[PDB]
RNA sequence: UCCAUUGCGACAACGAGCGAGACCCCGGCCGCGGGCGCCGCGGGACGGCCCGCGCGAGCGGGAGGACGGCGGGGCGAUAGCAGGUCUGUGAUGCCCUCAGACGCCCUGGGCCGCACGCGCGCUACACUGGCGGGGCCAGCCGGCGCCCGCGAGGACGCGCGGAGCCCCCGCCGUGGCCGGGACCGCGGGCUGGAACGCCCCCGCGCACCAGGAAUGUCUUGUAGGCGCCCGCCCCCACCGCG
């Protein structure tokens, strides 16, 4: 029936985020419709001495790690408590891309 | 700080560590020094850069 | 070192500060004050009561400073 | 319109299990040394946990009948607190080992405990890589090769790349630690392959006729 | 304002609690001069007492002058409150008072003599002349 | 409207109308306070209350729909603490006083609340207009 | 607080609906963090920033910087349509350049005779460039040797 | 013209002409604007401030002291007041007078080591028109400056008198005694 | 010739490679798509055009253009130093300690003590200013209502949200003065098992008038001025990354 279901995806490199989502959009023109939201890039931060000891020039590190997010919940009615599964196990099991699904 | 469930569930005895006190340390050297507590880490600014490529952090800008 | 006034006592305002102003096509508050050796504010006051009657004009005014023109001639 | 302290949780449910798998590594790097362990990866499907391995031989690993496997599955699980039978494995073959950096260094590490001298064995160990299709590999040895007064000396034989973000797909790098009597013996390894995967290196033009 | 003249009465420079005061200055800042009080107490005396403030100390004719006097004696009657005074729970009777000239210094120095035959950390180290606060020695503060 | 006049003469002129009008009063406790830790010494006009007040109802009926918070206005009043020999840092202002001539004014109608913090009604639109109007000229 | 490339503003929801279909014209300007829209339409001459006119911008000197081109051109055209400005970014005077570079590339806008546009850029960019091409400079970043992105700390050599 | 731009709204700027033919070309004063403010970056080639309008090219320079770096309007503010109180004074337009004063003041003449042989060994050489005028505004400004400075008047009454005295040619002011001063050393040199 | 062993053109040398560049991130202009929240994929600039030169590589000027000639960062060759780190680690060789312990746990004190020499910073020496009132705009990003209390803070209850300089009006009027805010004397609170720690109120009101011999940093959104966030953290930033 109709349960408003929504789908986040998260992950830390540019390439499969993209790539699970055109198959996604590919597997779920028909249960409804799954239309995109690109979310701010939540930005982690370290800044980190390169030294062991504190010894020499005052030199830092620079790392970050970047945590992109897309989010369909345009299922919404079109996909009942079967029907999410069909695709999301159509889908590549790509390795790493955390999945969520909630009314 | 326990770190995770499993390290803990709540003559001498009377007073072997009766001093409670906040004992955070690193989740890989386990140094009371230098510890990121941001994101929930917890992790020595040494014991970091090892780990840091595998973790997912990258040099970059 | 120099000290100046700030209340003229009596005869002293129209007996010369009056005279004086009055004999000059322009005017500012830090000039008088610097001219007969008396405080800045006694100046406001003064061409307060002197706009008034008329015989002075603004130019230019700001809170920083005003100049004035003597409209008598 | 929206909140900032709900989202902290896929943002930080992420962070979590990223941080899990580093500790697997270490873990597996310290136990599967014989298997020729190299890497590892996870899914965190919601119903059980699933990791793939790449290991030379996984039927060492893999042990008579799945028995080290099992072993294996159920102790995580304790660690991690999940319910065992939801903690499965799966292995993966690597089949060009002298494309990869960790065979190498862990089979010099075995053939330097055996009292073999360096010069042998680096030599081999390139030997090996160039059979295999690559363009360079660099060995290095420091400590206290000698009585006393430890010296590193190198040994090479093609063109490596050294400077650039090439060199964090092309260049296939790592270390070890080997304790010995007289002390501990740093070693290192570097391979370089060009033509790897699909991608193309810069500065690299063919042209036609 | 608007006094531009002197009046009749103006006072080039007046004596009160035994310090001398000019009649050129405004009057809320000329009676900073006096040793007990500042801004902020004269401002909330001087309008109790139905003074102008913005005025200049010369045109201060004696019945404003006495007026004044009567308020910083008894001054918490006067509606003035108690946490914007010098002395508020004194160590023998327990009430509160502002204590202008000549009462501080004879104050200060019985505390001292308390401090002293008590024999606490901060007399022994007033005595030597030493920091009482924890404000650390030894780097700077030197010839 | 309020915004096709300047801000300065609007204030004043509408604070003496208040003032005239006994709509609101200052109470015992402006005879010595401040309005801000932030602050030094006290105002040196006796008739501050009024323009803090006029300042308020312009400030609720440029929100509108909005609401307004008592804090959020205070730190429309902020200001810099300054004589500490070390860097200065920005403060906010005082919440009793503001309290209280919001207080005043919604027990006047002029002022509506809400689901969180106040607003302004229609009769306070009606007022502030006419009066701008009237200015206008 | 506002943030200048928000959805909120560029298609400029503020207006109401059946009034945000009468204006045909839009615009942008820019200056540092700045920006400006602006929705230009036909009227009998009228000007507004966030809801304000033009003669009561605040800076007060600047006023003739952005009465500029109006004074340029001459305000016939000004005078035959009527325009409604919002702007959000860094600071009052980036407000007033990108809002006086808005204006200026609106009403290029409303003259559809590609001549007449042509000639009046040329009119208008002599007296000055940066009313129709946007100023390119932007904060630099900084390093960590020092409290700035070139200036260093002192360095003690004994 | 059409638009005369008229400066602050009051002087205009279509009869003033400068003399000195040396340093005409190093003058802009048909493009003033009303405002002397313009986020244009000169300074980015080796002679594009040449066209700068010369009063830009003064206020500039009355924000120079580490405490007072960044602030324009008060500049501005601080040249229209002075400029008020010279039509007062004088009857004319003060432009002309500004443009005098960068005129009558700047070297002709300076001194600079080329000699070597272990001591000044300075020789006497020219100076370029540039250079002039760039010295003939610092000039005026220090001036101004070192006068105001613990003194009850204000910047502006000395801003105005020194640009006077300068344009009337009168050793009084700082700009002419620098520029007599250098000039003197030089000849020495020569 | 080139910022560059960057290239041209020759030569008992011929032919290769590393480094340099290329490469990766950010920003600026345009397009497509999508869109809770502005974010994904591409185009664009190349010493290309004109003029001068130069065999040549390449130099100077003018254009048109969002941008014009290495725009800001990351990576970082061979060889080496008796440079620092055994007090970052289930990294370690050889020594020393090992039941009145140098192991581990508890209570107190100390690391901060002060006649003295010097290193990085902060605050000021005033009118191009200080005080009081009002108006107003940011970005890394971001939480608020009501009621008490002068304030700092506190009791309850819900998910909602941004500043200094600057501008306008007034007071002060060259006085170590309303500049400056160290030191000290009564009092009210917060963290915590525990104040020696940190905040607020009244009074007192130190040196200091632009700094000798000597010396550091800097070329466009740069210096300088102004403030705001994170880190370590029970409380606390004159520090550090931005």
């Amino acid at each position: 029936m109709h349960q408003k279901y929504t789908i986040i995806v998260v992950g830390k490199d540019l390439k499969l985020v993209e790539r699970y989502v055109k198959s996604i959009v590919k597997e779920g023109r028909a249960f409804g419709i799954s239309g995109p939201c690109r979310a701010p890039v939540r930005r982690l931060t370290i800044t980190t001495r390169k030294s062991p000891c504190g010894e020499g020039t005052n030199t830092w590190h620079r790392f970050e790690l970047r945590m992109y997010k897309r989010t369909f919940w345009v299922t919404c009615g079109g996909n009942d408590i079967s029907t999410i599964l069909s695709k999301t196990v159509v889908i590549p099991g790509i390795q790493v891309t955390v999945e969520v699904e909630e009314p | 700080e326990a770190d995770n469930i499993n390290l803990a569930s709540g003559m001498r005895e009377t007073e072997f560590c009766t001093h409670i006190a906040h004992k955070r340390e690193c989740r890989i050297c386990g140094n009371y020094n230098s510890v990121y507590r941001k994101y929930g880490l917890f992790i020595c600014r040494r014991c970091f850069k090892e780990n840091a490529g595998k973790i997912g952090f990258v040099k970059l800008h | 070192k120099v000290d100046y006034p700030t209340l003229f006592a009596d005869e002293a305002a129209m007996n010369e500060a009056l005279k004086f102003i009055k004999n000059s096509k322009c005017i500012t508050h830090t000039q008088i004050c610097e001219r007969l050796r008396v405080s800045v504010a006694l100046a406001k006051r003064v061409m307060r009561q002197l706009v008034k009657s008329g015989d002075f004009a603004i130019v230019s005014k700001s809170s920083r400073m005003t100049i004035f023109k003597n409209m008598t001639k | 319109i929206v909140r900032r302290d709900e989202e902290n949780v896929y943002y930080s449910k992420y962070l979590n299990d990223c941080i899990m798998e580093a500790e697997l590594h270490e873990f597996f790097s310290r136990e599967l040394v014989d298997a020729g362990y190299a890497s590892c990866s996870l899914c965190r499907t919601i119903d059980s946990i699933c990791v793939i391995i790449q290991c030379a031989e996984p039927e060492v690993v893999m042990g008579d009948n799945h028995y080290r496997l099992h072993k294996i599955e159920y102790l995580l699980a304790g660690r991690f607190m999940c319910d065992p039978k939801n903690f499965n494995i799966w292995v993966d073959k690597i089949i060009k080992r002298g494309l990869s950096a960790e065979i190498m260094v862990d089979n010099l590490r075995a053939k330097l405990e055996e009292a073999m001298p360096i010069r042998r064995a680096a030599y081999s160990i390139i030997r090996t890589a160039m059979r295999a299709g690559a363009a360079g590999c660099e060995v290095i040895v420091a400590g206290k090769l000698r009585a006393q007064r430890a010296r590193a000396n190198k040994f090479k034989e093609g063109c490596l790349i050294s400077t650039g973000h090439p060199k964090r797909i092309f260049l296939a790098e790592a270390t070890r630690h080997i304790k010995m009597r007289q002390g501990v013996i740093g070693v290192k390894v570097r391979i370089y392959n060009p033509n790897i995967r699909g991608a193309v290196m810069p500065d690299k033009i063919e042209i036609g006729a | 304002m608007t006094t531009i003249v002197q009046p009749n009465d103006y006072r080039d420079l007046l004596r009160m609690f035994n310090t001398n005061i000019q009649g050129k200055v405004v009057l809320e800042c000329a009676l900073v001069g006096i040793k007990g009080i500042g801004r902020r107490f004269a401002n909330v005396a001087l309008k109790k007492a139905n003074i102008d403030v913005h005025k200049r100390a010369g045109e201060l004719t004696a019945a404003e002058e006495d007026a004044l006097m009567k308020v910083l004696e008894d001054p918490l009657s006067h509606g003035i409150p108690a946490w914007m005074l010098n002395r508020n729970n004194d160590f023998e009777s327990g009430k509160d008072m502002h204590i202008l000239v000549n009462t501080i210094a004879s104050t200060h120095r019985a505390d001292l003599e308390r401090l002293r035959k008590t024999r606490c950390e901060r007399g022994v180290r007033h005595h030597h002349n030493l920091k009482v606060r924890g404000q650390h020695t030894k780097s700077t503060g030197r010839r | 409207s309020v915004t096709r006049v300047p801000a300065d003469v609007f204030i004043n002129s509408f604070a003496a109308h208040l003032k005239n009008r006994g709509i609101i009063k200052c109470p015992a406790f402006t005879d010595y306070v401040k309005t801000g830790v932030s602050r030094q010494y006290a105002p040196r006009d006796a008739d501050w209350f009024y323009i803090k007040a006029a300042s308020v109802i312009r400030h609720f009926y440029i929100s509108g729909s909005h609401s307004i918070g008592v804090a959020g206005l205070a730190r429309k009043y902020s200001s810099l603490q300054k004589g500490k020999t070390t860097p200065h840092h920005t403060k906010r202002a005082s919440c009793k006083v503001i309290r209280s001539i919001v207080s005043q004014f919604l027990g006047q109608k002029l002022l509506i609340a809400g689901e969180r913090g106040r607003h302004i009604s229609p009769n306070g639109r009606k007022m502030v207009e006419d009066f701008a109007e009237g200015l206008q000229k | 607080m506002a943030k200048g490339n928000r959805r909120d503003l560029l298609e400029r929801n503020d207006i109401e609906v059946r009034e945000r279909d009468k204006y045909t014209v839009h615009t942008l300007g820019k200056k540092k963090n700045s920006v400006a829209v602006a929705f230009v339409k036909a009227g009998k001459g009228d000007i507004l920033v966030n809801n304000v006119p033009l003669a009561l911008v605040r800076p007060e000197i600047l006023r003739t910087k952005v009465s500029e081109p109006i004074m340029i051109l001459g305000e016939s055209l000004f005078k035959g349509l009527d325009m409604n400005i919002k702007v959000a970014g860094g600071g009052h005077v980036s407000q007033i350049y990108a809002v006086r570079q808005a204006i200026s590339r609106g009403v290029l806008a409303s003259v559809k005779d590609e001549a007449a546009r042509s000639e009046l850029r040329a009119k208008l960019v002599s007296y000055d460039r940066q009313l129709v091409v946007s100023d390119p400079r932007r904060c630099e970043a900084k390093k960590f040797g020092g409290r700035g992105a070139r200036a260093r700390r002192q360095k003690s050599y004994r | 013209m059409s638009l005369e731009v008229a400066l602050f709204n009051k002087w205009p700027l279509t009869d003033v002409k400068c003399q000195d033919e040396s340093l005409e070309a190093y003058i802009s004063i048909d493009n003033h604007s009303f405002v002397p403010h313009s986020a244009g970056r000169w300074s980015a080639k080796r002679f594009r401030k040449a066209k700068c309008p010369v009063v830009e090219r003064l206020t500039n320079s009355l924000m120079m002291h580490g405490r007072n770096s960044g602030k324009k309007l008060m500049a501005m503010k601080t040249v229209g007041e002075a400029f008020e109180l010279i039509n007062l004074y004088t009857g004319k337009n003060p432009v002309q007078v500004l443009v005098d004063a960068v005129a009558n003041s700047g070297p002709r003449e300076d001194s600079c080591r080329i000699g070597k042989g272990g001591q000044v060994r300075r020789q006497s050489v020219d100076v370029s028109p540039l250079r002039r005028v760039n010295i003939g505004i610092y000039n005026i400004a220090t001036g101004a400056r070192k006068a105001a400075f613990r003194k009850v008047r204000p910047f502006a009454e000395c801003l105005a008198e020194e640009i006077m005295n300068a344009a009337a040619g009168a050793d009084k002011s700082y700009a002419i005694s620098q520029r007599n001063s250098v000039e003197r050393i030089a000849v020495s040199n020569r």
